[PDB]
């Protein structure tokens, strides 16, 4: 499927999504952004079935843009994972559910701690260090689970995450055309200018 | 699971096991299965446990509204024509299948509920895996003109061969007596023929065999 | 199930067996496969025992109701109450009908119900699954206007036929003669009719 | 159809709803209707006044049961009460006994009947209840417990009270008469003597209803062989009963 | 003031299309009776054909509800015959879901708890009929239950309705009086029919001929209006008194 | 048909005021005056009971404090019952906000989903608004402790102390007089006691006729709803009665 | 592709003494794949404990809708839910949606406050109520956690020794399963005391 | 207090619903229409007055036809009477249809009625202007009956309503105090074209036409028929002669 | 009086009141004449203008080839009683491949109207109709006023000064009734009969509108020019 990554370091949230989007034998584009910034501290990377994934990432950032609109303030991640979550569950048991799997990072500033949540078409959402929908967690937490250290910096994190891409530029039968970095600290979401 | 009912001259008994199994695994090795629809009013189930279960219950506040609105003692026909009419509603859907007895101001009754909702009417029935090995005994040992203690002896020994000669059924056996005359008689555990054996060795272990990484203790006050 | 309804001068008589079945299992062999849904109308029933006896529910409260309103119904009219009630619902259900009645006017009427809600008005109606080892012999003994001892003979003989050939048909024949005298109910044990 | 979907109880410009005041004028024009509570029981007593004396007043019960351990009486006007019971034994199964397998507390039945009534003062298209209710109940947490309901979906715990036509005099001598250390037959004394100052025609077993919930009565339970399963509490008293407690005075 | 249009509470708390409702139940200017027997229950009801162009025998106020359950308005026969149908209805329906005929008290507290509904929602009007069901109940023996446009309902050992009820009532009081018991001691339902047309003589002081008499009689498991010639040889039973 | 029947409660006046709402406001006019006061370590709730007996039981008696929320509380002043069911509909809103967000509801989105909803009665349906008013006291971690009030109009207002009832002007002018930014939460309970029992059409204030509740505070809030005990306790020790 | 066994995991509680206990596995995974190490599957509504397994997201959805009613219950009846009632809401919800079941299989432990009477039940994914007085299992490893039930289990065990007991269990059961581990805990409830305590075991 | 005639199933506090009064009104105000029940069927007639010549003789029939041996004639409002005509004809074929057998009459007379007992009884309904005379032959033989605006319908040997009900209803006593026997189809044809010719005298300012129907097991086997041609002129003739 | 706010209440002289406004509403319309013979049917309309800038209000409508009908009144009753006939004729010839009978459209106008003249909240129509058709029985002209009564003339007329047009047409029945398999003649006949209900007015081609139908003729209307021929 497509590649969703994400890794939560010190003071930082770092989210990796591939750039390809294939439909048959061709592959259409290959320079997709598959996140959405929900709120200047929230962004959400999402995978899964075409169509689906932007109209459920589009539908939920109007929602918490709306939030964020009518009380003055922005939600924190656990807030906004909930919400997503509780979305994801009704969608399920609903006629045509959402099948699309979601990665949050946050950084909660009353807290000030970065936090990623992982939840999948189902609502299944678990916070943790680092997390991966798809095939891509089969290769990248064998990197993760030794080479993670929870006072890693976000070049150090970002160094890791380079390092599972190669794995997965390795070990792939897909080309996923690399991949867009965004990092969500305590100023925001920014984008890496390169990556590779 | 192994339910039956049997008529005497002045009332009805009910008479089950106490096995519930999540496949071949025995789940409860005492679950009662006779369930009261009316305080002189019961029924044994089969099939689905939570459906039975579940049905009973509902026909019982049904029937519990009806007897306070008619001022009238809860009669078993009005139990029946309830659970078959829902059941045939939700079609073979609900997996409850059902010996209901009781004692009401017209008289005994004992009567059978299909899931699908169909109803049937015997002087002895049975119900459940071990249904088969029970009316063997039955037919074998029924007579018209059963005295209280006869058609108890009878519907124990049905029970009794459900459990012996059927998987499906086991432990204990819960009966049900309800005579015309006196309130209705919920006997637990009739009889207990499988006590279990006493183990081999204990097997209490030594304090700290467990590794422990953390403790914390858990506030349930406010 | 071996059911049947013969017309003979004085009335009608309503014969089947009491062997319903679950599979090869004789799940009740005293059933009164006999159905009242008004005072000298009744019916045999044969199929889905559940669709069966919800049928002859509905058409007795609403032959109470006619009773109440407008009088004493018709054989005819249940009869097309029962057609109404199997024909609209036929992707439902799985039963077949006889209904026999008596009333001043018409003497006795027999109308059977097969699959599909169709309405046959006959002297003498056959239905269930012993009925096809009974076709033949029918045919060639029954008569109009028979006397009541010769009726009950001739359903007798048919219904012996039957349970001897058929396996789903069994136990004792119960009978119902609805005549202008009122109503009668025999029963006759397999130590007589196997004999015959 | 039922065009009345605008609300027939507003607010006059006294502040005062109208429906509401006149449902409680019929109310205290109503018989009267006691309850005292005490240590070991509550008791609810009324006067049996009948229309006809061909009508059988048996057959007319003012005391009603709502679960086995929670009953009620009223003062107004019958046929609401009627239908306010039936509402009431329903919602004790639906609101509770299906949810959580057992009956309601008394708190909470009250509290679902006086939402039933307080609709019927905010909806369209109806009046409010003219009746005014005392349920008199025991739960195993809350222990027991009498309440008052008014029209207007309010409700009151009391220790003990009275309504209907001679309901200040009765609320006067249950003032003068309470104490927090009584026995149920003391009560029961008390809901008499009241009923006997509150009634002018005659006063017996046969003309005045009263019920108990009191201890657990297991041989109104109906089967035996359940330990955990208790008789009900709520117990009305018979004819008898009434008449040698009223010979005793 | 429209205290008195809908069914909504006066000033005294008085609702006052009900006893509107009340007035005109006594339009008909008929009377009924109803009494129980040992084992029966009879009803009479006066019987007024003044029209000579009517078919005497569609003027009826006594209804076969069930095979159970009989039921004699005082009222305007459109709302009479309403609450028929209705509680014919109420009486099948209950038959089919519970398996057990529906009792008299029953059909009463349903009839009176509809009658209730009229006078608490604003949309519907009560009707101005009074119903009295008689049947021989299974469990309860010979039963007479009312019920009025009010939603009040009450059993009942006798019971009259109409213009001139009240007679009626004051009489029937003074034989239970005098008999000590809450019934007719008689074994026959001619006997009991014979004892209300002759109470009925008594109370109103008038003279009954058979086209002037409608006689319900429910025995158990039955309910059966008599013919005019059945009233006749009631009526030559009584007279044949010495 | 029933057009002549319909009293028309949305509807302006010529003046450009709802008839209904102002006559509900009169009606909470004549009912029982609560008080509240934010200080800066917590908020106390004050209520009088216009419903007196000797025979009332206050010890189970909630007729002018409920919970709403383990953080937020309620103050009452009008008709119990539609006060109870905007209660039920407000406990069922903050456990739904709960269930969604994982977070306590804040305060201010309660309080406004109950005004909404009374506004809601006084715009459509013909209906009569409920005649209640509600004085919210609550504490979440985005605005602290927290003070608002509601009317029948569906119009809600934040408050440092404020008065619902009867005689809440004369409430309103002693507690501008005697209330300060920094005071704390012993000295709002001693203020609105004092307001209590210089506004009360009774003759003395006593326990029986008086609820109180106090909002206090580790990172934990306390609600603690006084009991009749603890209410004569603190009227004899503010100086209100003698013991 | 089992909705019951897609993410896997156990859950037991058992009673002895004035005291019960209820364990549960750590484990969250896709299959094959394990995701979470700390997913804990055992809540507690004032002094009742829920311990479920199955599908995850059910699992959360069922949390969160118990803690909804439990508060509105405690609002409502001003005290705190008791073991039975709770059981028997849990039944009842699960019932509620016979047609669309929640994939899950729900086990309750307490100790009545009031009559102090050590109360534990299960229950399947359709709300049938196993009310047994020795021990309930439920999960992947629902036979491994039978057997080591039937086989180590005695009655009246004080708290120091039912802790043992039901952490040996848990372990020898949760290693025979591919589908349940990665760290577990266990409540050990009193009366007025409830500790937790994380285990040590293989992390495969 | 006042008022209680301004909205429908008031009562008043005499016990009356005055806006049923005020419909009974409207129907006095309509033309004659009488219905004779005979020995084996029933005779229904109606006057329809000719404002103009302009109108087709013979056509806008007056008579409606329920099931296949249902008459139904109505004094008053003419729409209110198709309406309720229409309503009488979907209850029959219901009934037809549950049943097999055709509807009654007196059952079919049981669904009219409470059709416009429960128009009397809403505010939000007027009730129906229009008395109708209906009846036929069915298993019980022949059955005539007359519904008003209230509800209330009545089984009649003879029936009469609208302006010249009264001198109808005097006609018709008449021919049952004459004919204890019974009427025949024919003769009741005849008495009734001249018990409408001698009810137009009231309103003898403008010419009028006869329509006559019937429904008898002899004459008609049972089914509902107009009287047309021959019968009718043979009516109409014996009616002139009847008035002189 | 009191008894004129709703169609739902009734007259303590059997009267509805609104019935009777919607009546007048008709009576000040414009005036229109129908007559027909057994072989044809002609409708004679004068359209009103508002000013001499503004256009004639259109007062004949075609439901189908062998039926239309002329209005008097609320021109949007008519449009909505007119196109519920083309649906009722729509529905006729789709279903069973049959033309609708003219008395059966007057039978459904009649309950169509009646269905507004007994509810709460509806209001009873405002438009005078005459319908003209040809069925299988031949030449049929209806008279539809929204009291719900319908009937069937040889000729009528109705709007403004209908009387004239009426007695016109009683003292020439026998005369136009044999005019049969002659258009122009009967066409000539009605607006004689619409001229006898003009005061100040005089027929031009802008203010008269005809319709015709009949046997071999479809329902056909002419406006303009084309009833130059007629003046
Ligand atoms: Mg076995
Ligand atoms: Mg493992
Ligand atoms: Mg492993």
């Amino acid at each position: 499927m497509d590649i969703i990554l994400g890794i939560r370091v010190q003071d930082s949230v770092i989210l990796a999504s591939s750039k390809a989007v294939t439909r048959g034998i061709s592959v259409l584009k290959d320079s997709d952004d598959k996140t959405r910034q929900l709120s200047p501290h929230t962004l959400m990377s999402f995978a899964g079935e075409a169509g689906d994934t932007v109209q459920f990432a589009e539908y939920i950032q109007a929602n918490i843009q709306l939030y964020s609109i009518r009380e003055d303030y922005e939600l924190s991640p656990q807030a906004v994972s909930s919400f997503v979550r509780q979305e994801l569950a009704k969608s399920i048991r609903s006629r045509r559910p959402y099948q699309v799997n979601v990665l949050i990072g946050g950084y909660d500033k009353k807290k000030n701690k970065p936090e990623l949540y992982q939840i999948d078409y189902l609502g299944t959402k678990v916070e943790l260090p680092y997390g991966a929908h798809g095939y891509s967690g089969f290769y990248t937490f064998s990197l993760l689970d030794h080479h993670y250290r929870p006072d890693m910096t976000t070049e150090e994190g970002l160094d890791l995450l380079k390092l599972c891409v190669q794995e997965l530029e390795k070990r792939m039968p897909m080309d996923f055309k690399g991949v867009i970095v965004k990092i969500v600290d305590k100023d925001g979401i920014r984008q890496v200018d390169d990556f590779q | 699971t192994t339910i039956v009912g049997v008529k005497f001259n002045n009332g009805v008994v009910i008479a089950a096991d106490t096995r519930s199994t999540q496949g071949p695994i025995v789940a409860d090795k005492n679950c009662a299965k006779l369930h009261r629809i009316s305080p002189k009013i019961w029924c044994a189930g089969a099939g689905t446990a939570a459906d039975t279960e579940a049905v009973t219950q509902l026909i019982g506040s049904n029937i519990e509204l009806h007897s306070l609105y008619t001022s009238r003692e809860p009669r078993v026909v009005s139990a029946l024509q309830m659970l078959k009419q829902h059941l045939f509603k939700y079609q073979g859907h609900i997996g409850a299948y059902l010996i209901v007895a009781g004692v009401d101001p017209t008289g005994s009754h004992l009567f059978s509920i299909h899931a699908h909702g169909s109803t049937d009417v015997g002087y002895y029935l049975s119900l459940g895996s071990g249904s088969l090995a029970a009316m063997a005994v039955l037919e074998s040992h029924w007579k018209q003109d059963l005295t209280k203690e006869e058609a108890i002896k009878l519907a124990s020994d049905a029970i009794q061969a459900g459990i012996w000669n059927d998987l499906g059924s086991g432990s204990n056996v819960d009966v049900c007596v309800m005579e015309i005359g006196k309130d209705a008689e919920y006997l637990r555990n009739y009889l207990t023929p499988n006590v279990r054996e006493e183990k081999q060795k204990s097997y209490k272990f030594p304090r700290g065999t467990t590794a422990v990484l953390k403790e914390s203790i858990v506030n349930i006050c406010d | 199930t071996s059911i049947m309804a013969v017309t003979f001068k004085d009335g009608v008589i309503l014969g089947a067996d009491s062997r319903t079945t679950t599979g090869a299992y004789i799940a009740n062999r005293v059933t009164d496969k006999l159905t009242r849904v008004h005072d000298k109308i009744w019916c045999c029933r044969s199929g889905s025992a559940a669709d069966t006896q919800a049928i002859a529910d509905i058409v007795q409260y609403h032959l109470e109701l006619y009773t109440s309103q407008y009088g004493t119904p018709s054989t005819e009219t249940a009869a097309s109450v029962f057609k109404e009630l199997c024909y609209e619902n036929k992707d439902n259900l799985t039963a077949g009908i006889i209904v026999a009645g008596y009333d001043d006017k018409n003497k006795g009427e027999v109308y059977t119900i097969p699959l599909g809600g169709s309405v046959h008005k006959l002297p003498y109606a056959i239905a269930g699954s012993g009925s096809t080892f009974i076709y033949g012999y029918c045919d060639k003994n029954f008569r109009e206007n028979m006397s009541k001892e010769e009726t009950v003979d001739f359903i007798k003989h048919s219904l012996s036929q039957a349970i001897k050939w058929d396996g789903s048909s069994g136990g004792v024949i119960r009978m119902v003669v609805l005549t202008a005298a009122g109503v009668e109910r025999l029963i006759f044990y397999p130590d007589e009719y196997e004999q015959l | 159809t039922d065009r009345y979907s605008f609300s027939l109880t507003t607010f006059s410009p006294s502040g005062k709803l109208g429906q509401i005041d006149y449902a409680l004028t019929a109310v205290k024009q109503g018989v009267t209707s006691l309850g005292i509570k005490a240590t070991n029981g509550v008791v609810i007593a009324t006067e049996k006044k009948s229309s006809s004396p061909l009508a059988m007043s048996e057959t007319l019960s003012k005391v009603s049961l709502l679960t086995p351990d929670i009953g009620a009486v009223y003062s107004g006007m019958g046929p609401d009460y009627r239908v306010l019971v039936d509402k009431s034994r329903k919602v004790a199964h639906t609101s509770y006994k299906r949810i959580y397998g057992e009956y309601p507390p008394t708190k909470l039945l009250v509290s679902e009947v006086a939402k039933i009534m307080q609709e019927a003062t905010q909806s369209g298209g109806v009046r409010p209840f003219g009746v005014s209710l005392l349920i008199a109940g025991h739960d195993e947490f809350n222990g027991f417990s009498l309440y008052q309901v008014d029209p207007s979906g309010s409700y009151f715990p009391w220790k003990a009270t009275a309504i209907g036509k001679g309901s200040v005099a009765a609320k006067t001598f249950l003032e003068k008469r309470w104490n927090d250390e009584l026995e149920l037959e003391d009560a029961i004394h008390i809901a008499l003597l009241t009923l006997k100052e509150s009634v002018e025609g005659e006063f017996n077993g046969d003309t005045i209803e009263l019920a108990i919930i009191g201890d657990e009565n297991p041989d109104l339970l109906g089967y035996t062989g359940i330990p955990t399963d208790k008789g009900p509490r709520f117990r009305k008293l018979t004819s008898q009963e009434i008449n040698d407690r009223l010979e005793a005075l | 003031g429209y205290d008195r249009h809908i069914t909504i509470f006066s000033p005294e708390g008085r609702l006052y299309q009900v006893e509107y409702a009340f007035k005109a139940t006594n339009q008909t200017n008929i009377n009924s009776l109803a009494v129980r027997g040992k084992d029966c229950t009879v009803v009479i009801s006066q019987k007024k054909v003044p029209d000579k162009l009517l078919d005497p025998t569609t003027v009826s106020y006594i209804f076969c509800i069930s095979r159970t359950i009989g039921m004699v308005v005082n009222g305007p026969i459109p709302d009479a015959r309403n609450a028929a149908l209705r509680a014919k209805a109420e009486a099948a329906e209950f038959r089919y879901k519970y398996g057990y005929d529906m009792p008299c008290d029953v059909l009463a507290k349903r009839m009176a708890n509809l009658s209730q509904i009229y006078t608490q929602r604003a949309y519907m009007r009560p009707l101005g009929v009074i119903l009295t069901f008689v049947s021989v109940d299974e469990e309860l023996g010979p039963s007479i239950y009312k019920t009025d446009p009010a939603g009040y309902y009450v059993g009942y050992k006798a019971t009259a309705t109409g213009p001139k009820q009240q007679e009626i009532t004051t009489n029937l009081e003074n034989h239970f009086k005098k008999s000590k018991i809450d019934h007719i001691n008689e074994e026959s339902w001619e006997k009991v029919v014979e004892f209300a047309i002759t109470h009925m003589i008594d109370a109103l002081g008038t003279e009954f001929s058979k086209n002037d008499l409608e006689v319900g009689v429910a025995t158990k498991d039955k309910f059966f209006t008599l013919s005019a010639e059945n009233i006749e040889e009631r009526l030559v039973a009584i007279a044949e008194q010495d | 048909g029933s057009r002549r029947y319909d009293s028309r409660t949305t509807i302006f006046s010529p003046e450009g005021r709802l008839y209904q709402v102002e006559y509900a406001l009169e009606s909470i006019s004549h009912a029982g005056t609560a008080i509240g006061i934010m200080a800066s370590d917590g908020i106390v709730l004050a209520a009088e009971r216009k419903v007196t007996s000797t025979l009332l039981e206050q010890d189970t008696s909630t007729e002018k404090l409920y919970k709403l929320n383990d953080k937020i509380a309620v103050a009452v002043a009008g008709l119990t019952a539609d006060a109870e069911i905007l209660i039920n509909t407000a406990r069922i809103h903050a456990q739904n906000y709960l269930k969604t967000y994982n977070e306590d509801i804040p305060v201010e989105i309660l309080v406004r989903r109950l005004s909404d909803i009374k506004q809601g009665y006084t715009q459509h349906g013909g209906l009569r608004p409920f005649g209640v008013s509600f004085i919210y006291a609550g504490y979440d971690d985005r605005y602290g402790y927290q003070l608002y009030t509601s009317n029948p109009s569906g119009n809600y207002t934040g408050w440092k102390a404020i008065s619902v009832g009867a005689n809440t002007s004369a409430a309103q002018t002693l507690l501008q007089m005697d209330y300060k930014d920094d005071m704390k939460v012993d000295d709002a309970i001693e203020l609105a006691l004092k307001t209590l029992s210089k506004t009360t059409d009774s003759s003395a204030l006593t326990y029986d006729r008086l609820e109180f509740a106090t909002i206090r505070k580790d990172g934990e809030v306390y609600q603690k709803i006084f009991k009749p005990q603890e209410i004569k306790d603190i009227l004899v020790k503010t100086g209100i009665t003698k013991k | 592709s089992d909705p019951s066994s897609i993410n896997g995991g156990i859950v037991v509680a058992m009673t002895g003494k004035d005291c019960v206990a209820i364990a549960c596995d750590l484990r969250l995974g896709s299959q094959s794949l394990g995701v979470s190490n700390k997913f804990e599957k055992i809540f507690h509504y004032g002094h009742v404990f829920l311990g479920i397994t199955g599908l995850a997201t059910d699992v959360t959805t069922l949390n969160e809708m118990f803690r909804y009613k439990t508060n509105l219950y405690k609002l409502k009846e001003e005290r705190a839910i008791e073991p039975e009632t709770f059981t028997q809401l849990v039944s009842s919800s699960l019932y509620e949606r016979r047609f669309g079941p929640y994939f899950v299989g729900p086990v309750v432990a307490g100790i009545n406050s009031k009559s102090g009477k050590p109360f534990i039940a299960g229950f399947d994914l359709i709300g049938c109520i196993d009310e047994a007085k020795d021990f309930i299992v439920s999960g992947t490893a629902s036979d491994q956690l039978f057997g080591m039930c039937e086989s180590l289990y005695e009655p009246n065990l004080e708290p120091e020794d039912l802790f043992e007991t039901i952490s040996q269990a848990l372990l020898n059961a949760a290693d025979r399963d591919a589908l349940s581990g990665w760290g577990a805990v266990v409540y050990i409830i009193k009366k007025d005391e409830v500790v937790k305590r994380y285990l040590k075991m293989r992390q495969d | 207090g006042t008022g209680y005639d301004l909205s429908n199933s008031v009562f008043s506090p005499d016990g009356r619903n005055f806006q049923v009064e005020y419909a009974v009104k409207a129907v006095e105000n309509g033309t004659t229409s009488i219905g004779i029940k005979c020995n084996d069927g029933v005779v229904f007639a109606v006057e329809k007055l000719i404002t103009s010549k302009l109108l087709v003789p013979q056509k806008n029939v007056k008579i409606q036809v329920v099931d296949r041996h249902i008459g139904c004639v109505y004094s008053g409002l003419i729409p209110d009477g198709r309406h309720l005509v229409n309503r009488g004809r979907e209850e029959a074929a219901s009934f037809k249809k549950l049943y097999k057998t055709p509807i009654p009459i007196p059952a079919f007379a049981d669904r009219l009625g409470q059709y416009v007992q429960a128009h009397t009884l809403y505010n939000s309904v007027r009730p129906f202007g229009v008395s109708t005379i209906f009846g036929g032959v069915d298993k019980n033989g022949a059955h005539l009956y007359m519904l008003e605006p209230s509800g209330s319908y009545w089984g009649y040997k003879g029936a009469a309503t609208g302006k010249g009900r009264q001198s109808a209803k005097a006609e018709l006593e008449k021919l049952v105090d004459h004919h204890p026997e019974g009427l025949s189809a024919r003769e009741a044809v005849k008495q009734a074209a001249k018990i409408i010719y001698l009810a137009h005298e009231d309103n003898k300012e403008k010419d009028f036409e006869l329509e006559i129907s019937w429904c008898s097991l002899s004459e008609t086997n049972g089914l509902h028929k107009f009287v047309k041609g021959d019968l009718l002129q043979e009516a109409i003739d014996f009616a002139q002669k009847e008035i002189n | 009086n009191n008894y004129d706010g709703d169609t739902v209440t009734f007259s303590p002289t059997g009267r509805l009141f609104q019935v009777e406004y919607a009546l007048e509403a008709i009576k000040q319309g414009s005036v229109t004449v129908g007559l027909r013979s057994n072989t044809h049917a002609v409708l004679v309309a004068l359209k009103r203008n508002a000013d001499e800038l503004s256009s004639y209000q259109k007062k004949i409508i075609k439901c189908d080839e062998h039926m239309g009908l002329s209005l008097a009144g609320l021109a949007p009753d008519a449009r909505v009683l007119s196109n519920y006939l083309r649906q009722q004729c729509n529905y006729s010839s789709l279903v069973f491949n049959r033309k609708l009978a003219v008395e059966r459209a007057g039978h459904l106008l009649c309950d169509k109207a009646q269905k507004n003249t007994q509810s709460y909240g509806g209001r009873p129509y405002g438009v005078g109709l005459l319908i003209i058709g040809y069925d299988k029985s031949g030449a049929h002209l209806l008279e539809f006023q929204p009291s719900g009564n319908v009937t069937e003339l040889y000729g009528t007329a109705i709007g403004a000064r209908s009387q004239g047009a009426k007695t016109y047409l009683e003292r020439t029945l026998d005369t136009f009734i044999k005019i049969d398999g002659n258009p122009d003649e009967l066409i000539k006949a009605g607006v004689e009969a619409i001229s006898q209900s003009l005061r100040d007015e005089s027929l031009t081609v802008d203010n008269l509108s005809i319709a015709i139908v009949g046997k071999d003729t479809p329902f056909t209307i002419y406006d303009g020019e084309a009833v130059a021929k007629y003046i």
